[PDB]
């Protein structure tokens, strides 16, 4: 008759990092966290993460592609894989009583790939699929041309692969790749709903490829550059950015603050948002339909910092230089003090409500034991957060107002402004 | 191909002749000559034989061999009639199947 | 738009067991095919004959 | 010893297929496996074959054989298609005995 | 091709039943006597045997009924051989030819016309030859005198012999003593071509590059002249062992000697 | 183990407030929470004269309420990190909310307010008149959508089933303040309503708010009565709306289901659960188990399919859904009635085996949060009148044989007329008559 | 419940559907035969040899 239980974590000698956590649920949720990304690509490689990501299904040298799905979903499992510019996870959901059997599969998929030829040459056209589908999100789009005109190196990768190179990926470059990325020391085997000297077992008496940092990935270089994609759209999609914090920057928290402070998505099914600096700018300008909110993204030497609108063409102008004042008028003092412990409720809510959903928890638990095999408290962190005081958030604002600024807009631009005229 | 009907090179043509066979929602009775030939055609050529089998083709036996046919074959009088009488239905049915052509210009 | 579409009206052509909206249909669904199908087979028997 | 050796030697020579320049694998007949491993054979290897078919019927038609001194020799045969077909029927019979229930 | 090859034996099977229905007509002794030898091995079937027999004859025995629906017969089937054709090309179509190497010749077509056009018609005039000298300088060579005497049904002729294209069959009818157990051998004698596609065991299409196939194939051809020649001798030492020999290996050749060769060929070949 | 961790699972608490309301919860140990108010209420219980009212009413339940109007309202539950959502079905309503446990009294005033004092703002109202016209401008070109839609209105024509949810144009563009208030007074009831909570919350300490709250007590026999709907009448029929102008078509064929109650739903759902779904970025592709999924990628015969049970008090649509290139619908549609035959007639125990674990791991993973865990009890009780632990579920699962799904099968699909909803481009699907045929034999 | 029970029992397999058919060829044939053939022969009383034969039957 099962209760509580501990978070423990190991971390064997190779550098391979083991966090699991019991919590009695009827489900089991296995991950292996990597770093590995578009980011670690270079021009010669382009895409060939994206390809890896969709190759996942593909025959390795313990199991065929036939056996790792009808193997999966015979014993109503599944198998994932999910990633950033910087980081790539792969996991499995399953039964309880099934950890065993799904354990082989995600296994054999991260360590022990074959990339045969003919597989690999049959799944590239996927990725125009993939691709398209993705695409029919503006939102992705203009987050794409956001971190090509953000940075020069790096960071710049798209997420998907560019269409010159589907169908130009080799077995070769995925072997590399998986060789020069997926090192014990870059990978962590986290685990929900089972137990640490299980997971720990299989970790070492299984995991093979091994240690070293691999290839390292180039420094993120900032540009400030401007993308316009002119496609004639009745809504304008903008993002205008600045070189935000990194993560575990300590200027981190201040953004996420002034995140909540400006906008951070909402709270009210229909509803306005009143606490919302930035929309309700954005709405005292504009009559029509739109949307502004704060945007901010946290890399491991690097981050973006800013806000993405969304209105009808002839309005895109108004509605970006009103988001744009709501920025000013924060750096110049005018956020009050009780703004700041609002948000901070909101960002501790929001952390706290991210963690209820298996893949979110284990999602979080995995990044931070793989940035630092450690794991901080719910309450450290809580800590941290409001521990910050009203001076850090105005400094963040200044931090935007002054540093360089990229942009990226897509649809009918011909009302849009340019970055310069900001 | 998921299903025979369309993939088998014979059951293909059975099926694109008498199964998905697009027709017009709206033909009417004048449409249906076109299989009642058809039936004649092959109840003709049936019967035909089953008389064929029997008949003698000589000026001194002709005649009376049909006799014989419609006398002694189990059934050789009715086979004779239907044969006799389908000649007649054929010729009913060609000259509305016709009729219909000319009326609805199906002759374009 | 689709929401102001609705099937129209086709009870000058129902059965009459399913001629009353507040009545299940699956009721009278066993006789109407009953029927409908002993039509038919009879039809094969007549033909087999 | 090397008896079957010597009669493996000596049907090769015998079934002649090697007179027309023609690899053991050249001659399979495409059943589906071998139609599945043609598929994954390299670009190279592939055009090269084709060649060597279609060089052995044009060969056929003219009722020639090739000269001498370019037979495929017993031990140069290169058996290039039988380790995918061996992939491919091994991949066939895990399905088929997976779909027994 | 087995759609192909099985409409191919249908075809066999339909052209033999024409010539059998179309030999009867000129009424001769042989024409008379063969058509009551055959029609009479329907009777060994048991139960309903004696029961169909008098049911196709239209009587008690081959006489005037028989005779005129064997015309009407004989008059028809040519045409059920004509459309059955088509459907035999028709499948072939799906696959086009196969050829004397066994190897794909995708990468190696060319247009009938004119390449096959003319070398069919060279073919034709090439066979055209003997059949006309045949025909016009010994039109009876291959027919029994027999025939040219009218059907007496109360003399049977000493040497009842079939035409030489049913000789082997019949070879075969006899070399089983019992009634029924001829009857049955002879079925399988044709109907075995059915299985031929199930007893392929090489791993190449054709015999060209398969010697101990090839020898096996020509002693097949060698068996069926043995046969040939068998059926067209009275029932006596030494020929009813002869004949009883052939027929054991004709049916041994093809139902095990052909795929048990095709294993030991594969495994020669180190496959 | 497993079957461990289902009996270990906290137990649903229910207790009811004499004015007719009902509060259940599920306990943990979570910071946060969701509570809600589930109301029995829908558009199957409005009319033709204010159809589309309950979807009205859900645009208003957040625009504020007579103890504070809309900033004020706004305001207090953004700058507590609660979020604030809600839905409007046929035969179901919800407004929850999302937060710190420590709230979930204030919270449980907030819902209270909400269903009981809404503002409908006479100038709220006309605003909302015109953003939810161009939300049915919006869902126009959602073809899944618009294909459910149809295929509610065939398959229940000249019933209630048979309307929308968010209801005509006409209605929209005439509905009343007044018919706005007697829709909720009409309707959202203690005794049609359920108080769910999930997360760390005191049962008792909700129970306490919800009296504080939710009080108003009944005097007669039929305040606390829950009016039975009048039956809807399924018919067996299509509707097709041809626009060769859409560049994919969609198609939902369905047969009349149970309803909530019947035991037999679990055993359609295993069905459900072989047959599977499909779309085109299953990586598994031509290995998938599914085979209708399989064939599907070996022919290219559809962009995605999916099964479903949709369920209702008395009736219900079993049936499947695809989209697919106008030349591919015929073979689709062919395949698809092929598996639902086999469904019928050779379902292998492999087959079950597998659906059945694939069916478990899917109601587990609809308790993946506080909303969904909390949309389970609310549904639960509104549907059963009590919680269904998974280990119940998972004792009803196990019992599920071959034998069993054919029989169940058999009964409900083989030889039925079905229902028909096809837009876009569908030249190439077959008449009715044919597809009727693929109801039976195979 | 005929046309329901026929149904079930009769209608709904195919397999049931064709040994109904036979069956019921069978049954209707013996009956059609017969009552074919007494409305035939009461339309024709006393004039077919069935009618006349005993007059001069004497074997
Ligand atoms: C049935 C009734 C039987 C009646 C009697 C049968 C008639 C007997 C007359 C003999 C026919 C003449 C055949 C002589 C041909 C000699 C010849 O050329 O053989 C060698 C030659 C070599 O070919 P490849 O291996 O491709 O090599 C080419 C370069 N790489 O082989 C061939 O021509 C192929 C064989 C085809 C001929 C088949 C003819 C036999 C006919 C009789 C009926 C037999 C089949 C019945 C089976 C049941
Ligand atoms: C004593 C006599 C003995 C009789 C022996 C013959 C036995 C034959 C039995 C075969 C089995 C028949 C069953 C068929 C099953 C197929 C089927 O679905 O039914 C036929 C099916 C019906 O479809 P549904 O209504 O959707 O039924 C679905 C029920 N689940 O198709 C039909 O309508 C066909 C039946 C109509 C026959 C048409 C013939 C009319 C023509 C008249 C001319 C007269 C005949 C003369 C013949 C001359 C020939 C040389
Ligand atoms: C288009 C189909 C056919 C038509 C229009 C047709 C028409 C006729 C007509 C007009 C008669 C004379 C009937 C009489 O005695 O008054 C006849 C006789 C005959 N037909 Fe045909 N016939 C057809 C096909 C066939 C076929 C295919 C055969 C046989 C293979 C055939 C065999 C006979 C025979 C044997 C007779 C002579 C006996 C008799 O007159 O009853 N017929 N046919
Ligand atoms: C009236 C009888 C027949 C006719 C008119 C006929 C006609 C044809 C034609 C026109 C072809 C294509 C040219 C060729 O390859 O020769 C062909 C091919 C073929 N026929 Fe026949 N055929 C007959 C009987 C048979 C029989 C008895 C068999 C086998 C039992 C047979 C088996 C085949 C096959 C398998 C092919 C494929 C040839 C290849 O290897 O490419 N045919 N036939
Ligand atoms: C009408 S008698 C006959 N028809 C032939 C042409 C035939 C028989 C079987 C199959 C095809 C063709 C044949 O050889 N005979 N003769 C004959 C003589 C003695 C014994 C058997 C047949
Ligand atoms: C089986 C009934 C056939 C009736 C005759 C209709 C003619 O002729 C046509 O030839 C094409 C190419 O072979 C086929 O694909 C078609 O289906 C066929 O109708
Ligand atoms: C002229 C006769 C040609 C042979 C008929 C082949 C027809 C089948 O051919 C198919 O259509 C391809």
């Amino acid at each position: 008759c099962p209760g509580a239980e501990d978070l423990e974590i190991t971390k064997l000698p190779n550098g391979l990092i083991i966090a699991s956590l019991e919590n009695f649920s009827p489900a089991s949720r296995i991950g292996v966290f990597i770093k590995a990304g578009s980011r670690y690509e270079t021009t010669a490689n382009l895409g060939t993460a994206h390809l890896l990501r969709l190759a996942s299904p593909l025959t390795t040298k313990g199991a065929s592609s036939f056996r790792i799905t009808r193997g999966i979903e015979a014993v109503g499992g599944s198998l994932s894989v999910y990633s950033t510019r910087e980081k790539m996870t792969y996991c499995v959901e399953c039964l309880r009583d099934h950890v065993d059997t799904v354990m082989e599969y995600l296994l054999n998929v991260t360590t022990a790939p074959e990339f045969r030829p003919w597989e690999v040459t049959d799944l590239q056209p996927q990725l125009k699929v993939d691709k398209a589908v993705a695409f029919q999100s503006p939102q992705v789009g203009v987050l794409e041309n956001l971190h090509a005109a953000a940075y020069k190196t790096a960071l710049a990768n798209p997420l998907y692969c560019p269409d010159y190179r589907i169908g130009k990926i080799t077995s070769e470059q995925l072997h590399h790749f998986v060789q020069n990325n997926f090192t014990s020391a870059r990978m962590a085997l986290v685990g929900i709903g089972v137990k640490h000297s299980d997971l720990k077992q299989v970790a070492e008496q299984f995991l093979n490829i091994r240690s070293g940092a691999g290839t390292s990935s180039a420094k993120a270089t900032y540009w400030g550059g401007e993308i316009r994609e002119q496609n004639g759209h009745s809504l304008v999609h903008a993002a205008v950015v600045t070189e935000g914090a990194a993560v575990g920057s300590a200027e981190a928290n201040a953004f996420s603050v002034l995140q909540h402070v400006l906008g951070a998505g909402p709270l009210i099914k229909r509803g306005s948002s009143v606490t919302s600096k930035l929309y309700q700018g954005v709405a005292k300008a504009t009559t029509q339909p739109f949307d502004a909110s704060a945007f901010n993204v946290n890399y491991s030497d690097s981050g973006l910092f800013g806000f993405y609108t969304i209105s009808q063409a002839a309005h895109a102008g108004e509605v970006i230089r009103a988001a744009m004042n709501q920025l000013k008028a924060a750096a110049q003092g005018g956020v009050t003090e009780e703004d700041v412990t609002k948000a901070k409720n909101q960002l501790k809510a929001t952390y706290l409500m991210s963690v209820e959903t298996a893949q979110g928890l284990l999602n979080e638990i995995g990044s931070e034991a793989l940035l630092s095999g450690t794991h901080t408290a719910p309450s450290v962190v809580a800590q941290k957060i409001d521990s910050v005081t009203s001076a850090d958030v105005v400094n963040a604002a200044k931090k935007f107002v002054s540093g360089k600024k990229s942009m990226a807009a897509s649809g009918d631009l011909g009302s849009t402004p340019f970055l310069d005229e900001l | 191909a998921p299903n025979i009907r369309k993939s088998h090179p014979l059951l293909k043509m059975i099926n694109n002749s008498l199964i998905d066979l697009p027709a017009p929602s709206n033909i009417s009775a004048w449409w249906n000559f076109g299989s009642l030939l058809a039936v004649c055609l092959m109840t003709q050529i049936l019967t035909g034989l089953l008389l064929a089998m029997h008949y003698t083709a000589d000026t001194s036996l002709a005649f009376s061999s049909v006799a014989h046919t419609c006398r002694n074959v189990q059934y050789g009088w009715l086979i004779r009639n239907l044969h006799a009488n389908g000649a007649s239905f054929f010729f009913i049915c060609i000259f509305l199947h016709i009729g219909r052509g000319l009326y609805y210009g199906s002759y374009l | 738009v689709h929401n102001d579409v609705t099937v129209p009206d086709f009870s000058a052509y129902r059965r009459e067991d399913v001629m009353d909206a507040t009545t299940s249909s699956q009721t009278s669904s066993e006789d109407r095919k009953g029927f409908s199908y002993l039509v038919t087979a009879t039809a094969c028997v007549a033909t087999a004959y | 010893g090397r008896l079957m050796d010597r009669i493996r030697k000596w049907y090769y020579n015998a079934a002649g297929f090697n007179k027309y320049g023609l690899m053991r694998d050249d001659t399979l007949y495409e059943d589906d496996d071998v139609k599945e491993a043609l598929k994954r054979l390299p670009e190279d290897l592939y055009n090269e074959r084709m060649f060597r078919i279609k060089r052995a019927l044009d060969l056929s038609l003219k009722h020639r054989i090739l000269p001498k001194e370019q037979w495929v020799k017993y031990e140069e045969d290169k058996p290039y298609l039988e380790p995918y077909l061996k992939e491919v029927i091994r991949e066939r019979l895990e399905r088929e005995a997976w779909n027994k229930k | 091709y087995k759609e192909t090859w099985n409409t191919g034996v249908i075809l066999l099977l339909t052209l033999m039943a024409t010539a059998f229905v179309g030999y009867v007509l000129p009424w001769g002794q042989m024409s008379f006597w063969g058509a009551t030898v055959i029609t009479n091995l329907f009777s060994a079937i048991p139960y309903i045997g004696h029961t169909l027999v008098e049911w196709a004859w239209g009587g008690f025995s081959v006489d005037n009924p028989t005779l005129t629906r064997f015309f009407a017969l004989h008059f028809l089937l040519p045409f059920a051989i004509a459309g059955i054709t088509i459907i035999h090309l028709t499948f072939l179509h799906e696959s086009g030819s196969n050829n004397p190497l066994g190897i794909s010749s995708d990468s190696d077509k060319i247009p009938f016309h004119p390449y096959y056009s003319f070398k069919d018609i060279l073919g034709l005039t090439l066979m055209l030859t003997p059949f006309l000298t045949l025909a016009l300088f010994s039109p009876n060579l291959l027919g029994d005198p027999e025939n040219f005497t009218p059907a007496n049904p109360l003399v049977t002729p000493p040497h009842i012999k079939p035409e030489w294209y049913f000789l082997f069959a019949y070879a075969i009818l006899r070399s089983i003593p019992n009634k029924l157990g001829g009857v049955l051998a002879l079925a399988a004698s044709v109907l075995i071509l059915f299985l031929i596609p199930f007893l392929h065991k090489s791993k190449q299409r054709t015999m060209t590059f398969r010697p101990l196939s090839q020898t096996l194939f020509w002693l097949l051809v060698a068996n069926l002249l043995i046969l040939t020649w068998i059926g067209s001798q009275p029932v006596e030492h030494p020929f009813i062992i002869i004949g009883q020999m052939a027929s054991l290996s004709y049916f041994t050749i093809l139902l095990i000697l052909f795929p048990t060769i095709g294993t030991l060929e594969n495994k020669m070949l180190n496959y | 183990t497993y079957a461990q961790t289902l009996q270990n699972i906290p137990e649903t608490n229910v207790t009811t407030l004499d004015n007719g309301l009902r509060v259940a919860s599920e306990e943990s140990s979570q910071p946060t929470c969701t509570v809600g108010v589930w109301i029995g209420a829908g558009s199957r219980y409005e009319n033709e004269k204010n159809n589309g009212a309950g979807y009205f009413v859900e645009h208003l339940a957040f625009k504020g309420t007579k103890k504070r109007p809309c900033a004020a309202f706004e305001k207090e539950v953004e700058s507590m990190g609660a979020h604030f959502n809600g839905y409007t079905s046929r035969e179901q309503t919800a407004f929850y909310i999302k937060a710190l446990s420590k709230d979930m009294p204030k919270v449980v005033e907030l819902l209270a307010d909400v269903v009981q004092n809404c503002a409908l703002e006479e100038s709220q109202i006309e605003k909302e008149r015109g953003v939810i016209l161009q939300e049915l401008k919006e869902m126009d070109n959602d073809m899944t959508n618009v294909t459910f839609d149809y295929l509610h209105a065939t398959a229940f024509q000249g019933t209630a089933l048979a309307r929308t949810v968010e209801g005509t144009t006409e209605n929209i563009k005439h509905l009343t303040r007044a018919d706005l208030a007697s829709y909720i007074d009409t309707h959202f009831k203690a005794p049609r309503m359920v108080l769910a909570a999930a997360g760390g919350i005191s049962h008792k300490e909700l129970v306490d708010a919800a009296r504080q709250h939710f009080s108003g007590v009944s005097f007669t026999y039929k305040e606390d009565a829950v009016p039975i709907l009048p039956r809807c009448r399924f018919t067996g029929s299509e509707i097709r709306a041809r626009d060769d102008a859409l560049p994919v078509a969609h198609v939902a064929l369905a047969v009349e289901g149970p309803g909530w109650a019947d035991p037999d739903n679990v055993v359609l759902h295993v069905a459900n659960a072989i047959i599977g779904r499909y779309d085109r970025t299953f990586g598994g592709g031509k290995h998938l188990s599914s085979r209708l999924a399989a064939l599907a990628v070996e022919h290219k015969l559809c962009h995605s399919f999916q099964t479903f049970n949709t369920s209702y008090s008395d009736t219900g649509l079993f049936g499947f859904h695809f989209v697919a290139d106008p030349l591919s619908i015929d073979d689709m549609m062919f395949c698809a009635q092929g598996e639902w035959m086999r469904l019928c007639t050779s379902t292998t125990e492999s087959e079950v085996k597998r659906a059945k674990n694939h069916l478990r791991s899917a109601m587990v993973a609809q308790l993946d949060g506080t909303t969904p865990v909390c949309e389970t009890i609310g549904s639960h009780l509104l549907n059963y009148g009590r919680r269904i632990s998974l280990e119940e579920w998972d004792s009803r699962i196990s019992a599920v044989d071959a034998r069993m799904v054919r029989d169940v099968c058999s009964k409900y699909i083989y030889d039925k007329c079905p229902a028909l909803a096809a837009v876009g481009p569908i030249e190439q699907l077959l008449d009715y008559n044919r597809i009727r045929s693929g109801m039976y034999w195979i | 419940a005929l046309l329901r029970q026929a149904y079930s029992a009769l209608f709904r397999r195919t397999s049931t559907f064709a040994l109904t058919v036979v069956l019921g060829a069978v049954l209707f044939e013996r009956a059609f035969d017969q009552g074919a053939d007494a409305i035939f022969e009461h339309l024709n009383e006393g004039k077919l040899w069935k009618h006349i034969k005993h007059k001069y039957e004497a074997s």
